[PDB]
Protein backbone atom coordinates (compact mmCIF):
# COMPACT_ATOMS: atom_id res chain seq x y z
CA UNK A 1 0.00 0.00 0.00
CA UNK A 2 2.57 2.79 1.01
CA UNK A 3 2.07 6.82 1.72
CA UNK A 4 0.73 9.06 -0.75
CA UNK A 5 3.76 8.98 -3.50
CA UNK A 6 4.08 10.24 -7.34
CA UNK A 7 2.86 7.24 -8.79
CA UNK A 8 -0.09 7.11 -7.10
CA UNK A 9 -0.71 10.89 -8.15
CA UNK A 10 -0.31 9.89 -11.48
CA UNK A 11 -2.69 7.22 -11.86
CA UNK A 12 -5.67 10.02 -10.13
CA UNK A 13 -7.26 11.23 -12.57
CA UNK A 14 -9.47 14.98 -13.39
CA UNK A 15 -13.28 13.16 -13.71
CA UNK A 16 -12.70 10.40 -11.20
CA UNK A 17 -14.64 9.95 -8.25
CA UNK A 18 -14.29 10.22 -4.50
CA UNK A 19 -13.96 6.71 -3.83
CA UNK A 20 -11.50 6.13 -6.77
CA UNK A 21 -9.55 8.43 -5.60
CA UNK A 22 -9.21 6.80 -1.92
CA UNK A 23 -8.79 3.50 -3.52
CA UNK A 24 -5.78 4.89 -5.39
CA UNK A 25 -4.22 6.66 -2.71
CA UNK A 26 -4.76 4.50 -0.10
CA UNK A 27 -7.84 5.86 2.50
CA UNK A 28 -5.52 5.33 5.43
CA UNK A 29 -3.02 8.36 4.04
CA UNK A 30 -6.05 10.19 3.62
CA UNK A 31 -8.65 13.31 5.41
CA UNK A 32 -11.76 14.95 4.17
CA UNK A 33 -13.77 17.68 6.26
CA UNK A 34 -12.15 20.24 8.88
CA UNK A 35 -9.37 22.34 7.09
CA UNK A 36 -9.67 20.58 3.51
CA UNK A 37 -13.44 21.10 3.00
CA UNK A 38 -14.96 18.79 0.94
CA UNK A 39 -11.54 18.14 -0.76
CA UNK A 40 -9.43 14.55 -0.64
CA UNK A 41 -5.67 15.83 1.21
CA UNK A 42 -3.23 12.38 1.26
CA UNK A 43 -0.19 12.40 2.63
CA UNK A 44 3.42 11.13 1.94
CA UNK A 45 6.33 10.87 3.50
CA UNK A 46 7.03 13.85 6.18
CA UNK A 47 9.49 16.68 4.87
CA UNK A 48 10.42 19.95 6.72
CA UNK A 49 7.64 20.87 9.06
CA UNK A 50 4.66 18.96 6.79
CA UNK A 51 4.69 16.29 4.61
CA UNK A 52 4.89 15.91 0.90
CA UNK A 53 0.81 15.68 0.15
CA UNK A 54 -1.91 15.72 -3.23
CA UNK A 55 -5.05 17.52 -2.32
CA UNK A 56 -7.61 16.65 -4.83
CA UNK A 57 -10.46 18.81 -5.60
CA UNK A 58 -14.33 18.36 -6.47
CA UNK A 59 -17.00 20.08 -8.35
CA UNK A 60 -19.20 19.04 -5.43
CA UNK A 61 -19.97 17.72 -2.14
CA UNK A 62 -22.21 15.53 -4.18
CA UNK A 63 -21.07 12.04 -3.81
CA UNK A 64 -21.04 11.75 -7.79
CA UNK A 65 -18.75 14.43 -7.74
CA UNK A 66 -15.62 14.01 -9.69
CA UNK A 67 -12.05 15.57 -9.65
CA UNK A 68 -11.69 18.78 -11.07
CA UNK A 69 -8.46 20.04 -9.13
CA UNK A 70 -5.39 18.34 -8.85
CA UNK A 71 -2.01 19.59 -6.17
CA UNK A 72 0.94 18.67 -4.99
CA UNK A 73 3.84 19.38 -2.88
CA UNK A 74 6.84 17.17 -2.89
CA UNK A 75 5.62 14.06 -4.71
CA UNK A 76 7.34 15.17 -8.01
CA UNK A 77 11.13 15.71 -9.17
CA UNK A 78 11.76 17.99 -12.06
CA UNK A 79 13.22 16.02 -14.64
CA UNK A 80 16.00 18.25 -15.99
CA UNK A 81 16.13 21.37 -13.96
CA UNK A 82 17.85 24.14 -15.88
CA UNK A 83 16.55 27.40 -14.15
CA UNK A 84 18.66 30.33 -13.14
CA UNK A 85 17.76 34.17 -11.93
CA UNK A 86 18.70 35.31 -15.54
CA UNK A 87 15.98 32.64 -17.29
CA UNK A 88 13.36 33.34 -14.50
CA UNK A 89 14.22 37.19 -15.60
CA UNK A 90 13.39 36.35 -19.10
CA UNK A 91 9.74 34.87 -18.37
CA UNK A 92 7.40 37.86 -19.21
CA UNK A 93 3.43 38.13 -18.06
CA UNK A 94 1.14 37.00 -21.61
CA UNK A 95 3.86 34.33 -22.40
CA UNK A 96 2.34 30.54 -23.04
CA UNK A 97 3.48 27.97 -21.12
CA UNK A 98 5.08 27.05 -24.12
CA UNK A 99 7.11 29.89 -24.42
CA UNK A 100 7.38 29.94 -20.70
CA UNK A 101 9.27 26.28 -20.52
CA UNK A 102 11.36 27.33 -23.26
CA UNK A 103 12.49 29.88 -21.24
CA UNK A 104 13.28 28.24 -18.13
CA UNK A 105 14.14 24.75 -19.80
CA UNK A 106 11.73 21.72 -20.69
CA UNK A 107 12.27 19.79 -17.19
CA UNK A 108 13.03 22.35 -14.66
CA UNK A 109 8.92 22.36 -13.76
CA UNK A 110 6.54 20.17 -11.74
CA UNK A 111 2.69 20.81 -11.47
CA UNK A 112 1.84 22.42 -8.35
CA UNK A 113 -1.61 22.85 -8.59
CA UNK A 114 -3.97 22.83 -11.79
CA UNK A 115 -7.59 23.49 -11.81
CA UNK A 116 -10.78 23.12 -14.02
CA UNK A 117 -13.10 25.46 -12.67
CA UNK A 118 -15.85 25.08 -15.14
CA UNK A 119 -14.99 21.19 -15.64
CA UNK A 120 -15.47 19.68 -18.15
CA UNK A 121 -15.19 22.81 -19.87
CA UNK A 122 -11.12 23.87 -20.17
CA UNK A 123 -12.85 27.96 -20.00
CA UNK A 124 -10.49 29.33 -16.90
CA UNK A 125 -8.34 26.75 -15.80
CA UNK A 126 -5.61 27.67 -13.51
CA UNK A 127 -2.09 26.33 -13.87
CA UNK A 128 0.62 26.29 -11.16
CA UNK A 129 3.90 25.54 -12.29
CA UNK A 130 6.71 25.11 -8.84
CA UNK A 131 10.43 25.29 -11.65
CA UNK A 132 13.93 25.00 -9.91
CA UNK A 133 17.28 25.20 -10.24
CA UNK A 134 19.77 22.16 -11.04
CA UNK A 135 20.20 21.28 -6.99
CA UNK A 136 17.21 23.36 -6.16
CA UNK A 137 14.72 20.79 -5.44
CA UNK A 138 13.90 18.79 -2.19
CA UNK A 139 11.34 16.39 -1.29
CA UNK A 140 11.94 15.86 2.32
CA UNK A 141 13.09 19.25 3.36
CA UNK A 142 13.23 22.51 1.63
CA UNK A 143 14.04 24.15 -1.94
CA UNK A 144 17.49 25.76 -2.67
CA UNK A 145 15.99 27.98 -5.67
CA UNK A 146 13.13 27.69 -7.02
CA UNK A 147 10.29 29.83 -8.62
CA UNK A 148 6.41 29.75 -8.94
CA UNK A 149 4.90 30.34 -12.16
CA UNK A 150 0.87 30.57 -12.34
CA UNK A 151 -1.22 30.85 -15.41
CA UNK A 152 -5.21 31.22 -16.25
CA UNK A 153 -6.10 29.78 -19.66
CA UNK A 154 -2.39 28.77 -20.57
CA UNK A 155 -1.02 32.45 -20.53
CA UNK A 156 1.34 33.31 -17.60
CA UNK A 157 -0.46 35.34 -15.04
CA UNK A 158 2.16 36.24 -12.36
CA UNK A 159 5.93 34.75 -11.18
CA UNK A 160 7.72 34.98 -7.99
CA UNK A 161 11.05 33.10 -6.89
CA UNK A 162 12.96 32.70 -4.06
CA UNK A 163 16.80 32.45 -3.94
CA UNK A 164 18.17 31.94 -7.85
CA UNK A 165 21.40 32.00 -8.59
CA UNK B 1 17.70 7.21 31.61
CA UNK B 2 20.18 10.04 31.67
CA UNK B 3 19.72 13.32 33.83
CA UNK B 4 18.47 16.04 31.73
CA UNK B 5 21.98 17.27 30.85
CA UNK B 6 23.72 14.67 30.33
CA UNK B 7 21.23 13.64 27.56
CA UNK B 8 21.88 16.97 26.13
CA UNK B 9 25.80 16.80 26.12
CA UNK B 10 25.12 13.07 24.67
CA UNK B 11 22.76 14.43 22.12
CA UNK B 12 25.66 17.00 20.79
CA UNK B 13 28.47 14.52 20.70
CA UNK B 14 25.75 12.33 18.81
CA UNK B 15 24.37 14.95 16.28
CA UNK B 16 27.78 17.44 16.15
CA UNK B 17 25.55 19.97 16.63
CA UNK B 18 24.01 22.18 18.93
CA UNK B 19 21.33 22.04 21.38
CA UNK B 20 19.79 25.09 23.29
CA UNK B 21 17.06 23.98 25.99
CA UNK B 22 15.05 25.76 29.01
CA UNK B 23 12.61 23.91 31.18
CA UNK B 24 10.87 26.99 33.37
CA UNK B 25 7.89 26.78 35.47
CA UNK B 26 4.77 28.49 34.36
CA UNK B 27 3.36 29.83 37.60
CA UNK B 28 6.25 30.94 38.76
CA UNK B 29 8.17 32.04 36.16
CA UNK B 30 11.29 30.31 37.38
CA UNK B 31 13.86 28.47 35.13
CA UNK B 32 14.34 25.03 36.62
CA UNK B 33 16.95 23.51 33.73
CA UNK B 34 18.60 25.34 30.91
CA UNK B 35 21.07 25.27 28.45
CA UNK B 36 22.94 27.00 25.93
CA UNK B 37 19.92 29.30 27.12
CA UNK B 38 21.59 32.65 26.02
CA UNK B 39 22.56 31.48 22.45
CA UNK B 40 20.40 33.04 19.72
CA UNK B 41 18.60 29.63 17.67
CA UNK B 42 16.83 29.98 14.29
CA UNK B 43 12.89 30.11 15.48
CA UNK B 44 11.56 28.48 12.12
CA UNK B 45 7.98 28.00 12.50
CA UNK B 46 8.01 28.16 16.36
CA UNK B 47 7.73 31.65 15.39
CA UNK B 48 3.84 31.03 14.58
CA UNK B 49 3.10 31.07 18.18
CA UNK B 50 3.93 34.52 19.04
CA UNK B 51 2.36 36.01 15.46
CA UNK B 52 -1.00 34.54 16.10
CA UNK B 53 -0.38 35.91 19.65
CA UNK B 54 0.28 39.59 17.93
CA UNK B 55 -3.23 39.20 16.02
CA UNK B 56 -4.79 38.12 19.14
CA UNK B 57 -3.89 41.33 20.76
CA UNK B 58 -5.46 43.25 17.84
CA UNK B 59 -8.54 40.99 18.05
CA UNK B 60 -8.65 42.17 22.18
CA UNK B 61 -7.78 46.14 20.87
CA UNK B 62 -10.82 45.67 18.37
CA UNK B 63 -8.54 46.43 15.87
CA UNK B 64 -9.05 43.34 13.80
CA UNK B 65 -11.82 39.94 13.84
CA UNK B 66 -10.90 35.85 14.05
CA UNK B 67 -13.90 36.33 11.26
CA UNK B 68 -12.41 38.45 9.26
CA UNK B 69 -12.15 36.78 5.01
CA UNK B 70 -8.74 37.91 3.81
CA UNK B 71 -8.82 37.14 0.17
CA UNK B 72 -5.59 36.58 -1.10
CA UNK B 73 -4.05 35.44 -4.86
CA UNK B 74 -1.17 33.06 -6.14
CA UNK B 75 1.71 35.41 -5.34
CA UNK B 76 1.25 34.77 -2.12
CA UNK B 77 1.57 30.74 -1.92
CA UNK B 78 4.83 29.98 -1.02
CA UNK B 79 6.16 26.36 -0.42
CA UNK B 80 4.62 24.24 2.63
CA UNK B 81 0.95 25.64 2.04
CA UNK B 82 -1.60 22.26 2.46
CA UNK B 83 -4.69 24.37 3.82
CA UNK B 84 -4.07 27.78 2.47
CA UNK B 85 -3.50 26.04 -1.03
CA UNK B 86 -6.93 24.41 -0.87
CA UNK B 87 -8.47 27.68 -0.29
CA UNK B 88 -7.41 29.66 -2.55
CA UNK B 89 -10.05 30.41 -4.65
CA UNK B 90 -12.40 30.96 -1.97
CA UNK B 91 -10.13 32.92 1.07
CA UNK B 92 -9.70 32.29 4.35
CA UNK B 93 -10.84 34.07 8.02
CA UNK B 94 -7.74 35.34 10.33
CA UNK B 95 -8.69 32.72 12.93
CA UNK B 96 -8.35 29.91 9.88
CA UNK B 97 -5.35 31.22 8.98
CA UNK B 98 -3.76 31.20 12.84
CA UNK B 99 -5.53 27.54 12.91
CA UNK B 100 -3.43 26.50 9.73
CA UNK B 101 -0.17 28.17 10.89
CA UNK B 102 0.01 26.74 13.99
CA UNK B 103 -1.49 23.23 13.85
CA UNK B 104 -0.52 22.50 10.88
CA UNK B 105 2.73 24.89 10.01
CA UNK B 106 1.16 26.23 6.79
CA UNK B 107 3.40 29.04 5.80
CA UNK B 108 1.26 30.98 3.16
CA UNK B 109 -1.28 31.26 6.15
CA UNK B 110 1.74 32.70 8.29
CA UNK B 111 2.67 35.20 5.44
CA UNK B 112 -0.67 36.17 5.04
CA UNK B 113 -0.72 37.21 8.77
CA UNK B 114 2.60 38.92 9.32
CA UNK B 115 0.66 41.23 6.92
CA UNK B 116 -2.01 42.05 9.08
CA UNK B 117 0.35 42.87 11.85
CA UNK B 118 3.31 45.12 10.20
CA UNK B 119 5.06 42.42 8.36
CA UNK B 120 8.56 41.07 9.97
CA UNK B 121 9.12 44.17 11.61
CA UNK B 122 5.94 45.19 13.01
CA UNK B 123 6.11 41.41 14.97
CA UNK B 124 9.35 42.43 16.34
CA UNK B 125 7.96 45.65 17.31
CA UNK B 126 5.06 43.89 19.18
CA UNK B 127 7.95 41.79 21.19
CA UNK B 128 9.79 44.67 22.05
CA UNK B 129 6.22 46.21 23.17
CA UNK B 130 6.08 42.81 25.23
CA UNK B 131 9.16 43.40 27.11
CA UNK B 132 11.34 40.90 24.97
CA UNK B 133 14.26 42.74 23.66
CA UNK B 134 16.06 39.83 21.88
CA UNK B 135 13.60 37.70 19.79
CA UNK B 136 13.87 39.32 16.21
CA UNK B 137 11.79 38.43 12.96
CA UNK B 138 13.50 39.80 9.97
CA UNK B 139 12.46 37.65 7.28
CA UNK B 140 9.04 36.02 5.89
CA UNK B 141 8.47 33.02 4.82
CA UNK B 142 10.33 31.00 3.13
CA UNK B 143 13.48 32.24 4.20
CA UNK B 144 13.07 32.66 7.66
CA UNK B 145 14.01 29.00 7.51
CA UNK B 146 17.48 29.16 6.39
CA UNK B 147 19.25 28.96 9.54
CA UNK B 148 22.63 30.18 8.23
CA UNK B 149 25.50 30.04 10.60
CA UNK B 150 26.29 32.82 12.63
CA UNK B 151 22.72 34.54 11.16
CA UNK B 152 20.99 36.70 14.01
CA UNK B 153 18.29 36.82 11.31
CA UNK B 154 15.21 35.42 13.11
CA UNK B 155 16.55 33.94 16.07
CA UNK B 156 15.39 33.85 19.77
CA UNK B 157 17.16 32.26 22.64
CA UNK B 158 15.68 29.55 24.65
CA UNK B 159 14.96 32.32 27.86
CA UNK B 160 13.80 34.59 25.89
CA UNK B 161 11.20 31.98 24.09
CA UNK B 162 10.33 30.90 27.24
CA UNK B 163 9.48 33.66 29.06
CA UNK B 164 7.45 35.19 25.92
CA UNK B 165 5.74 32.29 25.94
CA UNK B 166 4.56 32.55 29.03
CA UNK B 167 3.50 36.18 28.81
CA UNK B 168 1.53 35.34 26.08
CA UNK B 169 0.17 32.47 27.80
CA UNK B 170 -0.63 33.46 31.19
CA UNK B 171 -0.25 37.45 31.69
CA UNK B 172 -2.55 40.03 31.71
CA UNK B 173 -1.42 40.90 27.95
CA UNK B 174 -3.98 39.05 26.57
CA UNK B 175 -7.55 38.48 27.41
CA UNK B 176 -8.43 35.18 29.19
CA UNK B 177 -10.39 34.33 25.86
CA UNK B 178 -7.23 34.81 24.01
CA UNK B 179 -5.15 32.79 25.98
CA UNK B 180 -7.48 30.14 25.48
CA UNK B 181 -7.80 30.14 21.54
CA UNK B 182 -3.67 30.05 21.19
CA UNK B 183 -3.13 27.29 23.55
CA UNK B 184 -5.90 25.36 22.20
CA UNK B 185 -4.55 25.57 18.52
CA UNK B 186 -1.18 24.50 20.10
CA UNK B 187 -3.05 21.50 21.85
CA UNK B 188 -4.40 20.74 18.23
CA UNK B 189 -0.64 20.94 16.74
CA UNK B 190 -0.89 17.98 13.94
CA UNK B 191 2.82 17.94 13.22
CA UNK B 192 4.79 17.01 16.07
CA UNK B 193 4.31 13.53 16.67
CA UNK B 194 7.73 12.48 16.50
CA UNK B 195 8.79 14.96 19.06
CA UNK B 196 7.66 15.70 22.94
CA UNK B 197 4.18 13.20 22.12
CA UNK B 198 5.87 10.57 21.37
CA UNK B 199 7.50 10.10 24.53
CA UNK B 200 4.52 11.67 26.51
CA UNK B 201 3.17 9.69 29.47
CA UNK B 202 -0.56 8.73 29.24
CA UNK B 203 -2.48 11.05 31.36
CA UNK B 204 -0.30 14.31 30.33
CA UNK B 205 -1.70 17.39 28.84
CA UNK B 206 0.35 18.52 26.09
CA UNK B 207 0.14 22.17 23.88
CA UNK B 208 3.15 22.78 21.26
CA UNK B 209 4.40 24.06 17.96
CA UNK B 210 7.74 22.43 16.04
CA UNK B 211 9.81 23.98 13.26
CA UNK B 212 11.93 22.77 11.07
CA UNK B 213 15.10 24.16 9.03
CA UNK B 214 17.91 24.33 6.93
CA UNK B 215 21.21 23.04 7.93
CA UNK B 216 19.92 20.39 10.55
CA UNK B 217 17.61 23.11 11.95
CA UNK B 218 14.55 21.50 14.48
CA UNK B 219 12.67 23.14 17.10
CA UNK B 220 10.00 22.98 19.84
CA UNK B 221 8.19 25.10 22.56
CA UNK B 222 5.55 23.39 24.38
CA UNK B 223 3.62 23.94 27.79
CA UNK B 224 3.25 20.44 29.07
CA UNK B 225 1.87 18.75 32.97
CA UNK B 226 0.73 15.79 34.51
CA UNK B 227 -3.21 15.11 35.55
CA UNK B 228 -3.59 16.96 31.99
CA UNK B 229 -3.05 20.08 33.39
CA UNK B 230 0.04 22.41 32.19
CA UNK B 231 2.86 22.90 34.68
CA UNK B 232 5.65 23.47 32.99
CA UNK B 233 7.16 25.66 29.32
CA UNK B 234 9.93 23.42 27.49
CA UNK B 235 11.44 24.76 24.95
CA UNK B 236 14.37 22.47 22.93
CA UNK B 237 15.95 23.99 19.57
CA UNK B 238 18.97 21.98 17.52
CA UNK B 239 21.20 23.71 15.13
CA UNK B 240 24.15 23.09 13.69
CA UNK B 241 24.19 19.58 12.56
CA UNK B 242 24.42 17.20 8.99
CA UNK B 243 22.28 14.73 11.06
CA UNK B 244 18.89 13.37 9.09
CA UNK B 245 15.60 14.42 10.02
CA UNK B 246 14.61 11.30 11.60
CA UNK B 247 17.95 11.62 14.18
CA UNK B 248 16.97 15.16 14.88
CA UNK B 249 13.68 14.06 16.12
CA UNK B 250 14.53 11.24 17.97
CA UNK B 251 17.10 13.49 19.63
CA UNK B 252 14.92 16.09 20.94
CA UNK B 253 12.27 13.42 22.03
CA UNK B 254 14.88 11.71 24.12
CA UNK B 255 15.98 14.88 25.51
CA UNK B 256 11.83 15.44 26.17
CA UNK B 257 12.05 12.02 27.60
CA UNK B 258 14.84 12.87 29.85
CA UNK B 259 13.24 15.96 30.94
CA UNK B 260 10.01 13.73 31.42
CA UNK B 261 11.51 10.72 33.36
CA UNK B 262 13.18 13.76 35.62
CA UNK B 263 10.32 15.27 35.79
CA UNK B 264 10.69 15.99 40.26
CA UNK B 265 14.34 14.73 40.48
Amino acid sequence: AGVMTGAKFTQIQFGMTRQQVLDIAGAENCETGGSFGDSIHCRGHAAGDYYAYATFGFTSAAADAKVDSKSQEKLLAPSAPTLTLAKFNQVTVGMTRAQVLATVGQGSCTTWSEYYPAYPSTAGVTLSLSCFDVDGYSSTGFYRGSAHLWFTDGVLQGKRQWDLV
Amino acid sequence: SPQPLEQIKLSESQLSGRVGMIEMDLASGRTLTAWRADERFPMMSTFKVVLCGAVLARVDAGDEQLERKIHYRQQDLVEYSPVSEKHLADGMTVGELCAAAITMSDNSAANLLLATVGGPAGLTAFLRQIGDNVTRLDRWETELNEALPGDARDTTTPASMAATLRKLLTSQRLSARSQRQLLQWMVDDRVAGPLIRSVLPAGWFIADKTGAGERGARGIVALLGPNNKAERIVVIYLRDTPASMAERNQQIAGIGAALIEHWQR
